[PDB]
């Protein structure tokens, strides 16, 4: 189980 | 190193064409398994509002068809979002990506199993934001869900977001929020 909430996913672009 | 997502999704598109059947014009875009691969995608495709009409985004689990008859599907239902034909521009977009790193995220709790995909239609009347579950009569982790999704997408509780299942009389939806 995995979980990356917007915050990170948003410093991945 | 990319950062690798729980599961693989697929991105699909449909253009509505007139003469040709419904299930040639779903396209599979790419399969992508982590977050540097999504938004390598998303940033690239054509915006959710700039789409013409009759179009549509899916994006589900791998090896799920992005239809009713799917057998992943076949027992399930979805929680459908109208987006307002004129409050459209500055509402759309963020619902459908918020959604999309929701799910991708897997921000549904103990309860992602049940998610299957995401749909987008854009439509003259409405356009539509749906999330599909696997099984339209777990109530407790289909309320669970919509409740996430309406803080996701941060829906006020003037705009009621409604579960339904996937004839004989027009079939009343199985969930609403906030409920009446
Ligand atoms: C999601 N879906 C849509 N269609 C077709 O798409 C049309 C319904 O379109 P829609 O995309 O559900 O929205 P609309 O009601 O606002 O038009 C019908 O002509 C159906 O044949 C579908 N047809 C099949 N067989 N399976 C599906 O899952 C499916």
């Amino acid at each position: 189980r995995i979980i990356y909430d917007r915050k990170f996913l948003m410093e991945c672009r | 190193m990319r950062h690798p997502l729980q599961c693989h999704w697929a991105l699909w598109y449909l253009k509505a064409d007139r003469s040709k059947d419904w299930e040639d014009c779903l396209k599979q875009v790419a399969v992508f398994d982590t977050v540097e691969d999504f938004w390598s995608l998303y940033n690239h495709i054509q915006a959710a509002s700039g789409l013409t009409w009759g179009s549509d985004y899916y994006l589900f689990k791998e090896g799920i068809k992005p239809m009713w008859e799917d057998e992943n599907n076949v027992k399930g239902g979805r929680w459908l979002v109208v987006v307002d034909k004129q409050k459209r521009a500055q509402l759309l977009d963020h619902y459908w990506l918020e959604l999309l790193m929701a799910i991708i995220g897997e921000q549904f709790e103990d309860n992602g199993e049940y998610i299957c995909g995401a749909v987008v239609n854009v439509r003259q009347k409405g356009d539509k934001v749906s999330l599909w579950t696997r099984d339209s009569l777990k109530d407790d982790v289909n309320l669970r869900i919509g409740q996430i999704l309406k803080a996701k997408l941060e829906i006020p509780d003037t705009e009621p977001i409604r579960y339904e299942v996937h004839t004989g009389s027009m079939v009343k939806p199985r969930i609403v929020i906030p409920s009446k």
